[PDB]
RNA sequence: GGAUUUGGUGGAUUACUAGC
């Protein structure tokens, strides 16, 4: 019960979410092993999985671009769904807890740059991780500014 | 100026349904997912029908008189247009699904195949007046073990014959007499009959199959009846008939694959003409002309509609739609040049003159964001999610240099220094804008300072001071060029993710993301005014949504603004459902346009009744003619325009000017008044009435005599006339006439005539040179010739 | 008077008038017709849209409508229409000055009746024959036979003989001889409306006094009898559901529900169309199903239904009252002043010396609703000032209307007949 | 006479050609 294990840890909708990435976080090593069959001083090769860990740093999944090892032995489905947004909202201590984020994610509350975003299971690129905020004149991002007495209706926050 | 319709839409040649030859077959029509768009051949000219279509079109149906087209969603609702009129005459509901609808020869009624029953109904007489209840039935048949796959059509109105997918086929008479003459359904056809075909001669049926064996059935004696009597099969390794076209006089048979294979046979002879792959994806819908010299295949995976000619070995019109949607739309200095990017990165050059793509671009991998023109023909620019910027020369369609970055960084959008010097671009991964030069493909700076991405990138022709775009809610004017390196900060309310640059270039338009717009100047920092568009924005809900469409704030904001080359208006569009019209001086909004009414996409419907694409805008722009500006949809590009002139816009009316009066002038000889009397009302016939009635002797006199109030005014009635207008002679004595008239007056109010030059001198480089290089390479050829020795 | 830019396509905003609506039955699905004056209307009866109105205006008004299955039998002034889908397929003229009052279809003929007590046979010409065309010949009643004809009625399984009502007695006319087979005996009140019953060989009467009378034409006598205080029998009908139900509607306005099995009234509705107008001038349960169909003369036509008892065991004694259920609405008197509500012309504001403003509906036609008078409580707190007994506003004169911000706060302002001020409507 | 809250039905919520 491994899905079911990490559907905890992060708080799933589906308990086919786990295999609904272990698909994408195994088809990752199948194209890791066969670039691994082409012979080393081969400039397809050479380019080709330098062109791959720009994405797969660029999302997230993997902490550094340097070990090449990393691509078959850290990339787990559970380095995937930690780039979830709720995990994200708990990581920036945005919400209390990873269960209350996504109780604001489904309410309405959070947002990526213009846009708010509704489902709880958005992928956030490492780049676009600076992006999230409570989403304007919302009753949660009222409740923070008065905490620090810092209104301003003017704003009408 | 305030009234614009829905003149063309541009882009997505071919989306789903059938595809049907006009019974001239000047034109062909091609059916959108929520509209119809008809394609003269023979004018080069595409025409689409300011109906909407509440979902996408699963059939066409097309009169033999071609008085009235008939379209059927996949609701069942009946929209029917008289080709002429161009207006819906009626609009009867279907209650299941349709799957073609062929009128008959005879017109009198129209065969409709909707499951497993045939209905015919009465045509409602076009040159009749319009009823509460014109759809009328006349008779429906159930005896099908599954609903008919295709229908077809005899010369005679009595025989109608639907092939059903169970593999039996039946024929129908349409008078009740002639039942007793063909009622029988043929048996045995392996896999399913996808169509079947009548010869001129009613002895012979000519059956297809989804297997891909043809099987020829011929009346004759064992008192006997219906024999097969010749067999046909066609080898396809993977390949089987997906939609089959067959015309009975040149006895051609069209044959769609799932492979995409096309193969042409004859029903005697039984001969393979050609076999050409369209596309790897399968042909779904192909047509066959009377004539039968023009084939028109369409294949809806890769939405592309081709149409080839069996008689000779030429393409009448080959194209392909963008595979998602264009991210930016770029106006060339001429206005029938028009650029547009897409989310696969394949760049293709659209007409406005006509609606068909002169050459594609593959050379970004990556997704285009942005596409503009510099102040030249020369060539333009093209922004990437790829972290490179490529150049495009347009009169030998290839990459000058691909601009790059230093550490390889996505590109949103773009600036072109109008002196074709420096390109500019932003990113969201960096902020820094990266400067290059044109010639040397070096970036010679990066432009800092921004907190948060650039969103947009402009440059004002007249200062040539670019205005960067930023999230951090301050607008920056950089200044760029000669010793000066100062950038002027202005703050503003929310993250602005609209940058509009005036004419002028003294005035900033930008849109924020408390959805209003604000106007700045550069000169001091201080802004004119501020427009308030939160309010007459439309919002869809979509279907997966749990907020009403009131309180999202999905589209309240504006993702694109582009101000008119008069600088007087802004059309703004962003993610939403709505275009809009704000006057700039007034601050009032003119006109707000809703995009599409389609069930089909996400963000139309502000109230659900009791994932999917979204429609939104993405890139607007206003043309140099300034008829109508293009917004760049989900459904595809859009053209508004004015070239109805449906309209009486009065200027200076007495009591005493009528359109009789001016024509009364004529008589008179009175030249420059029934000018004047013409201009008054503003009607284009009544200006061709003096335009073209009045000498070449009193040209200039009345030239001299035009005041300058009418001067920008007559210069636009003489752009928009003389493109499609056989005078090149006498419209060119005009434009010497005006010109020469006032030459330093027009040279004085630059500003004031943009619109009326650009126009004047698109007619002049399009139909007025080629005519002189013509008439000029075939002088030189004959001096050649005769100057040369004789040869042997 | 033809015109060359403008014809007419429909009237709009009325349902009936007050001539007796006659309903029809195709297929499963019921449809019923009224008449606009001179240009009748059919409504559907299991949602009451619009099915179908007459395609030319006819030169007067409808006087009597009936329906036999497709086609649609209307009479004005000298003819007989025989309409289907309100196309005129077949006019057929009678050869008088007078007016026809009341029409009957029964078999092979056609029974028209004019006011001078003459009536009229048409013939189908063949059995193939859908209407019938042909002149029969032509039926008299002198003064010394009975007096005025009331209605003209077919009961069931008589061959070619006509109950033909009067205000003094009934007769009975076979029409392929013309002769009267039977007369009845003379009635001591004036009687106004008719109605068979769906009983063996009776035909429902009914007086100016209050009494209807149950008549029988095998015995020539009167089985049963109802008494009615100070009321003008307008309509007759019987529930065919399998429970006996008379349906009595007078000419006050009050329909009158009646159950001859226990001899008793069920409940009595109370204005269901207003008395001025004429009342219910018709009133019919739709055949073997508990709905009655009530259409006064004051522009309206609604649907009542009986509810199934709540009782288990006993059923047939405890009665659920009537129950409204659809309707449509109309303009009492003529409009003062409309306008259009938006641009796809899908709403029309029409306010009328009624003094009550419709937005009806150009699109559809059960759209279409009065806009409440029901005064929003202030915001300052002060009380409304006002009659008690709530009357409708002043008739409207003046209505301006600007559709740019609709559903955030009011956009009609309208000013009223004699008002020094002038209130507003959120659309 | 006034105010607040709530149960139930009907009519709309795409553009009106009758049932088996």
């Amino acid at each position: 019960h491994r899905d079911t294990q990490v559907m905890r840890t992060y708080h799933i909708q589906n308990r086919e979410d786990y295999h609904k990435y272990n698909r994408i976080c195994g088809d990752i090593r199948r194209l890791a092993n066969k670039l691994s069959l082409l012979p080393p001083t081969d400039p397809f090769r050479r380019k080709h999985e330098q062109l791959l860990l720009d994405k797969l740093y660029a999302m997230g999944v993997l902490t550094t671009k340097s070990k090449i090892s990393d691509l078959e032995n850290k990339v787990t489905v559970s380095a995937i769904c930690r780039r979830r947004l709720p995990v994200i909202m708990h990581r920036l201590k945005m919400a209390e807890t990873i269960q209350d984020a996504v109780k604001f994610i489904e309410q309405g509350h959070v947002r990526v740059g213009p846009n708010l975003i509704n489902d709880p299971a958005y992928l956030v690129t490492r780049n676009m991780e600076d992006y999230v905020t409570w989403v304007d004149n919302s009753k949660i991002k009222k409740t923070l500014l008065r905490y620090r007495n810092q209104i301003d209706d003017f704003d009408f926050s | 100026k305030s009234d614009f319709k829905f003149s063309n839409l541009l882009g997505t040649v071919y989306r789903q349904g059938n595809i049907t030859f006009s019974d001239d077959g000047k034109q062909l029509l091609s059916p959108v997912g929520n509209r119809v768009s008809v394609f003269d051949l023979i004018n080069n000219k595409s025409f689409t029908f300011e109906y909407e279509h509440r979902k996408n079109i699963a059939a066409i149906d097309l009169n033999k008189q071609g008085t009235l087209l008939i379209s059927i969603d996949e609701d069942g609702r009946a929209i029917l247009v008289n080709f002429k009129a161009r207006n819906v005459l009626h609009h009867f509901n279907f209650k299941e699904k349709c799957s073609a609808v062929k009128f008959s020869p005879d017109g009198r009624l129209f065969a409709l195949a909707s499951g497993r029953f045939l209905q015919i109904w009465k045509t409602p007489d076009v040159n009749k007046d319009r009823q509460f209840a014109p759809f009328v039935r006349h008779r429906v048949h159930a005896g099908h073990f599954q609903d008919i796959t295709s229908l077809t059509w005899s010369q005679d109105s009595r025989f109608i014959l639907t092939t059903s997918k169970d593999l039996s086929a039946k024929i129908w008479s349409v008078d009740s007499e002639e039942k007793n003459l063909a009622a029988t359904t043929f048996n045995g056809h392996r896999d399913y009959v996808m169509g079947a075909f009548f010869s001129h001669d009613q002895e012979k049926i000519y059956t297809v199959s989804k297997d891909g064996a043809v099987f020829v059935w011929e009346f004759t004696k064992r008192k006997y009846s219906w024999r097969i009597t010749k067999k046909h099969f066609f080898y396809a390794n993977q390949a089987k008939v997906k939609c089959v076209t067959f015309h009975p006089a040149t006895r051609l048979l069209a044959v769609g694959f799932t492979s995409g294979e096309f193969r042409l046979y004859d029903l005697p002879d039984f001969t393979l003409i050609q076999q050409l792959s369209m596309g790897q994806n399968p042909v779904n819908t192909v047509s066959v002309n009377q004539t039968g010299e023009w084939l028109a295949f369409g294949s809806s995976k890769l939405g592309q509609l081709l149409v080839y000619e069996w008689q000779s070995e030429s393409y009448i019109l080959k194209q392909q739609g963008h595979f998602d949607s264009t991210n930016s739309l770029a106006y060339s200095p001429d206005g029938s040049r028009v650029v547009t990017a897409s989310e696969d990165g394949k760049i293709k050059v659209w007409d406005i003159t006509s609606g068909f793509c002169l050459a594609t671009f593959e050379e970004h991998t990556s997704s285009v964001t942005a596409v503009q023109f510099a102040k030249r023909g020369q060539v333009m620019f093209s922004s990437s999610l790829d972290g490179t910027v490529r150049a495009w020369d347009l009169i030998r369609y290839r990459n000058f240099r691909t601009f790059t970055g230093t550490e390889r960084i996505q590109f949103n959008c773009l600036a072109v220094d109008p002196s074709g010097e420096v390109v500019c671009a932003g990113s969201l991964d960096n902020f820094d804008i990266h400067v290059w030069s044109v010639q040397t493909g070096q970036l010679l700076d990066a432009l800092s300072g921004h907190e948060g991405p650039v969103s947009c990138l402009s440059f004002s022709q007249e200062n040539s001071v670019l205005a960067s775009a930023s999230w951090d809610k301050t607008i920056r004017i950089w200044s760029i060029f000669g010793r000066s390196q100062q950038v002027e900060p202005i703050e503003v309310y929310s993250d602005v993710l609209a940058l509009s640059m005036r004419p002028d270039g003294k005035e900033v338009a930008v849109s924020t993301l408390k959805g209003q717009i604000s106007i700045f100047n550069i000169e001091d920092a201080k802004q004119v005014g501020n427009i308030d568009c939160r309010k007459d924005i439309i919002s869809g809900r979509f279907n997966q949504d749990r907020f009403t469409a009131k309180n999202s704030e999905r589209s309240k904001f504006f993702t694109t603004i582009h101000y008119s080359f008069d600088g007087m208006a802004i059309v703004a569009g962003g993610n939403n459902n709505s275009i809009c019209l704000y006057d700039v001086p007034n601050e009032v909004l003119l006109k707000r346009f809703i995009v599409s009414r389609n069930m089909a996409l996400n963000g139309t419907l502000e109230f659900l009744n009791s994932m999917r694409p979204e429609v939104r805008v993405t890139s607007v722009q206003f043309s140099p003619t300034a008829n109508a500006f293009a917004a760049a949809s989900t459904e595809g590009l859009l053209i508004y325009s004015t070239n109805d002139t449906i309209l009486f816009d009065p200027f200076d009316l007495d009591v005493d000017v009528t359109p009789h009066s001016t024509v009364e002038a004529l008589r008179e000889k009175q030249f420059l008044n029934a000018l004047v009397m013409a201009f008054r009302l503003n009607e284009e016939y009544l200006i061709n009435k003096v335009y073209e009635a009045i000498p070449i002797k009193e040209i200039p006199l009345v030239a001299s005599n035009i005041p300058a109030i009418y001067l920008p005014r007559i210069l636009k009635f003489i752009g928009d006339f003389a493109i499609e207008s056989q005078h090149i002679e006498f419209n060119l004595i005009w434009i010497k006439a005006l010109l020469s008239a006032s030459g330093g007056y027009i040279n004085e109010h630059k500003y004031l005539f943009s619109t009326a030059m650009r126009s004047i001198q698109r007619f002049i480089v399009r139909v007025a040179k080629e005519v002189v290089n013509t008439t000029t390479d075939n002088k030189y050829t004959y001096r050649f010739l005769v100057s040369t020795d004789g040869s042997m | 008077k033809n015109s060359k830019i403008f014809s007419p396509f429909r009237i709009i905003g009325n349902v009936s008038n007050g001539v007796p609506f006659a309903t029809g039955t195709l297929g499963s699905t019921f449809y019923i017709v009224t008449c606009v004056g001179k240009t009748f209307q059919i409504y559907d009866a299991n949602t009451l849209h619009l099915l179908f109105v007459s395609e030319k205006e006819t030169p007067s008004s409808i006087v009597a409508l009936s329906a036999h299955f497709h086609y649609v039998y209307a009479a004005y002034e000298n003819k007989v229409g025989i309409y289907k889908r309100g196309i005129e397929e077949h006019l057929l003229e009678l050869e008088t000055d007078a007016n026809v009052e009341h029409l009957c279809i029964f078999g092979d003929y056609l029974c028209a009746s004019t006011d001078d007590n003459s009536i009229f046979i048409y013939k189908k010409s063949d059995p193939q024959d859908k209407y019938p065309s042909e002149f029969y010949t032509k039926l008299t009643v002198t003064e010394i036979q009975g007096g005025e004809i009331v209605s003209l009625q077919h009961l069931a399984t008589y061959l070619n003989k006509l109950t033909v009502v009067t205000k003094s007695n009934v007769l009975l006319f076979n029409v392929r001889t013309g002769k009267l087979v039977f007369t009845s005996n003379e009635f001591p009140d004036q009687i106004t409306t008719a109605e068979p019953a769906p009983v063996l060989d009776i035909i429902a009467l009914g007086t100016v006094t209050g009494e209807v009378i149950m008549f029988n034409m095998r015995k020539g006598k009167r089985i049963r009898t109802i008494k009615i205080p100070q009321s003008r029998i307008s309509s007759l009908s019987f529930r065919t559901d399998g429970s006996s139900h008379l349906s009595v509607g007078t000419s006050s306005g009050d329909l009158i529900f009646y159950d001859l099995d226990r001899r008793s009234r069920i409940h009595v509705l109370k204005n269901i169309h207003r008395e001025s107008y004429g009342g219910v001038t018709q009133a019919t349960f739709l055949n073997g199903q508990p709905i009655i169909v009530t259409s006064g003369g004051d522009n309206s036509l609604k649907e009542y239904v009986f509810d199934p008892s709540l009782s288990q065991g006993s059923g047939d004694v405890v009665v659920q009252p009537p129950r409204y259920l659809r309707s449509r609405g109309g303009h009492s008197q003529p409009p003062s002043y409309i306008a259009f509500a938006d641009s796809q012309s899908h709403f029309m504001l029409s306010a009328s010396k009624d003094r009550s403003l419709w937005s009806f509906s150009l699109r559809k036609d059960a759209q279409s609703q009065e806009m409440s008078q029901r005064l929003h409580k202030k915001q300052d707190g002060g009380r409304v000032g006002g009659s008690t007994i709530k009357s409708k506003f002043p008739e409207i004169v003046a209505l301006a209307i600007e559709n740019a911000r609709i559903g955030e706060w009011e956009n009609i302002i309208t000013a009223h007949k004699d008002e020094k001020f002038a209130r507003t409507w959120d659309m």
